[PDB]
DNA sequence: CTCCAGGGTATCTAAGCTTTGA
RNA sequence: UCAAAGCUUAGAUACCCUGGA
């Protein structure tokens, strides 16, 4: 039924509400958001303010976590604004995109603890904290002393005020030196170009291991704002 | 309504051959003859090589294309012989005019080829050289002969040596031959424009096309070209010629739109009823303002951003493994579209161009590619309620013109490809006098 | 009111590979 | 560069922002 790899929302992304904090150093604020993405604070640094949503009902707990993380980076900050801003995803696509990706990172991090018990060191899921978005690395190889890894990359788009998450299978190379070899490229093509059945089953496994049934994915951005997205499975005209 | 999808039957994007023959397989040029033709006068210029190379050039350009005794396969047709027998063109070449060009210093190649190049006797000048020389002199030669009547057709030593496999000997000749009968002035085929009706059904099959593409290099500097296209079932007029980013400044975009309008007007002067503008990057604000300023409400327009690098993948049917038919279209309309305000994004159409296809059995056999299809995303902006199915069909037929890939195995938009090539070539042109209007055949 | 340097996310152009077109 | 496809890499660009001059 022409099933795809895209998980789309069903209604228009309801009005988002985010709490802002005044930060005087954007550069370290980016590292701050990267770090706090693990504790349930999904935020983006814009206009000197960290705008974020959270899944923590304890205001004191959230305040303590943010304050500690900000002190660790030598940042002068202010108090939480408690619904500082209202964001329609369509008007501000990057705000929603970054908050959504941070929430997805948090969900994947939470699932990692329980989807890695029965695994080997060459099959343990991880999140690559490098120059990319969300990347779940789940297969490792040392081909000719060249370290490579197969994983699933996630991307988010907002179209017609609706969220669309694309998960696909990508291979990456973390070798500091240059390839300069043809056998390595031959092997990398051998294992990175596959029929659309290794790829489809790879995507299915990736989604199932983090959301149970893979017909849908639920990503919680706040105590009341949850993106419940479904795979298309469109039949025909 | 909402997000839906379908599969476009392959026999709906047909192309026209001689005697107005409609068929969806460009290789049927071997059965329906080229839509247009011109006598070919080859000048096979060879660069320093070895005896085997010259023997291979003789084998390719004489035994296959001239000698009727050599019964070459020429698929889809039982006819055997040279081009003059299979296609219906005045192919001319003798294995004694091949020139033994040699070089020993930088810049000798271009000068030697210019001296050995002849105008009155020859209109196609094949060039044969090793990759080391072609890779670094091809763009310069193309720029040097731009506008002139000497259209070159390069060939590498590896391609000639491939002719000994007997598998490549049955697939390399024909695609090259079409190029020949396109670089002598011929038109291997054109694209049936009736599909344009499915676009809107409120305008004839005619129209206008324009694809802005960017060439990066220019000695570490972004550049671009424009490209033009038009069809009426009898005319083609494919002319293609012309920045701190992958966008057209407002001034340049206004000038480009006006120049395209004037070009179409010089063609027939009917004030183009429709302006389709392909682009390989998102509609910048400058381009949006330029489109509003020049087109406004006078002309109906459709700005199609063709995103190749996309994350969307399409499988399905769970029975033929998970392979997807070639012509699959996923349409998503956008309700939040243009309340006469300035929000022009109309819909999004994801089309697969490479997948399962049924080409004729030559004696239909299902065929597939290696890997997984990479569909294209058609981010459509429009000032009217355009039909996404018509846009998808138009884009498919646009992929098919391409007198360099006679097949249904490609996905790139031809207008954008040749615009990018023209942008790369612009590097080495120092005279913008006759440049304003040159043919695609120069940079084919 | 104008650039350059930075950040995050998403693309784009250009290079190197493999395969494919009987 | 007979053509294409589907991979991976490098850099660059666009959208929002920050700093400086
Ligand atoms: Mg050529």
């Amino acid at each position: 039924v022409l099933e795809s790899n895209m998980f789309k929302t069903e209604q228009e992304l309801p009005e988002l509400i985010v709490n802002c904090i005044e930060i005087d150093n954007e550069k370290e604020a980016h590292k701050v958001v990267k770090e706090i993405s693990k504790y349930g604070i999904f935020g983006v640094v814009r206009e000197k303010k960290i705008f974020f949503t959270t899944v923590i009902e304890d205001d004191d707990f959230l305040k303590d976590r943010l304050t500690e993380v900000l002190k660790n980076y030598n940042i002068n900050f202010s108090d939480i604004k408690k619904n500082c801003k209202k964001i329609i995803p369509e008007d501000n696509k990057d705000y929603f995109s970054q908050i959504f990706l941070n929430a997805l990172r948090y969900v994947i991090y939470q699932k990692l603890e329980d989807i890695n018990k029965d695994k080997k060191e060459n099959e343990r899921w991880t999140i690559n904290e490098s120059e990319d978005g969300v990347y779940i690395c789940k297969e490792r190889y040392d081909i000719d002393n060249y370290k490579i890894c197969v994983g699933a990359k996630f991307t988010i788009k907002v179209f017609d005020n609706k969220a669309e998450l694309y998960v696909d299978r990508k291979l990456k190379l973390y070798d500091e030196d240059k390839k300069l070899t043809r056998k390595l490229r031959g092997k990398i093509n051998k294992m990175s170009v596959v029929e659309p059945k290794t790829r489809y089953e790879f995507i299915r496994e990736i989604i199932q291991e983090i959301s149970g049934n893979f017909d849908y994915i639920n990503i919680k951005l706040s105590k009341d704002y949850t993106v419940n997205m479904t795979r298309t499975k469109l039949n025909e005209k | 309504m909402s997000e839906y999808a379908t599969i476009l039957p392959e026999n709906k994007i047909n192309v026209i051959f001689r005697s107005n023959n409609k068929y969806h397989v460009p290789e049927f040029i071997t059965v329906f003859k080229p839509y247009e033709g011109r006598d070919i006068n080859l000048q096979v210029l060879v660069v320093n090589g070895d005896n085997e190379i010259y023997d291979l050039t003789k084998l390719l350009f004489y035994e296959i294309y001239v000698k009727d005794d050599t019964k070459y396969p020429w698929p889809y047709t039982k006819t055997r012989g040279g081009i003059s027998r299979v296609f219906g063109i005045r192919y001319n070449f003798d294995p004694s005019t091949i020139s033994r060009i040699n070089i020993n210093s930088e810049n000798d190649f271009i000068s030697s080829i210019s001296n050995q190049l002849d105008m009155n006797r020859f209109n196609v000048a094949v060039i044969i050289a090793n990759r080391k020389l072609t890779k670094e002199f091809h763009d310069k030669t193309k720029a040097a002969l731009i506008g002139s009547r000497i259209r070159t057709q390069f060939v590498t030593f590896t391609t000639l040596k491939r002719l000994k496999n007997r598998k490549y000997k049955a697939t390399i000749p024909l695609p090259l031959a079409v190029q020949l009968i396109a670089k002598a002035g011929g038109t291997p085929w054109i694209v049936d424009s009736s599909i344009y009706n499915d676009l809107s059904k409120n305008v004839s099959s005619n129209g206008m096309l324009m694809g802005i593409a960017f060439a990066r290099t220019r000695k570490d500097k972004i550049t671009y070209s424009v490209g033009y296209f038009t069809t009426l079932n009898n005319y083609y007029q494919r002319f293609d010629v012309q920045t701190e980013g992958l966008y057209v400044p407002k001034e340049a975009m206004v000038k480009t739109l006006e120049s395209g309008i004037g070009w179409y007007k010089n063609i027939i002067g009917i004030t183009p009823p429709l302006l389709i503008i392909f682009k390989t990057s998102p509609m910048h604000k400058d381009e949006k303002e330029a489109i509003e300023a020049v087109l406004g409400k006078d002309i109906k327009w459709v700005f199609i951003h063709a995103q190749y690098n996309t994350p969307v993948r399409i499988f399905g049917n769970k029975e033929d493994d998970y392979k997807v038919n070639r012509g699959t279209v996923i349409i998503k309309k956008r309700k939040r579209w243009n309340p006469n305000n300035g929000d022009y994004l109309h819909s999004e159409i994801v089309i697969t161009a490479t997948g399962k296809y049924r080409k004729p059995s030559t004696k239909t056999e299902e065929r597939y590619i290696s890997g997984t299809p990479r569909p294209i995303t058609l981010n459509v902006y429009s000032s009217f309620d355009v039909n996404p199915i018509g846009v998808a069909e138009l884009t498919l037929s646009q992929i098919k013109a391409d007198w360099e890939h006679p097949d249904i195995r490609k996905r790139k938009i031809t207008v954008l490809k040749y615009a990018n090539r023209m942008a790369k070539i612009i590097q080495y042109i120092n005279n913008l006098s006759s440049v304003p209007s040159v043919d695609v055949r120069d940079v084919l």
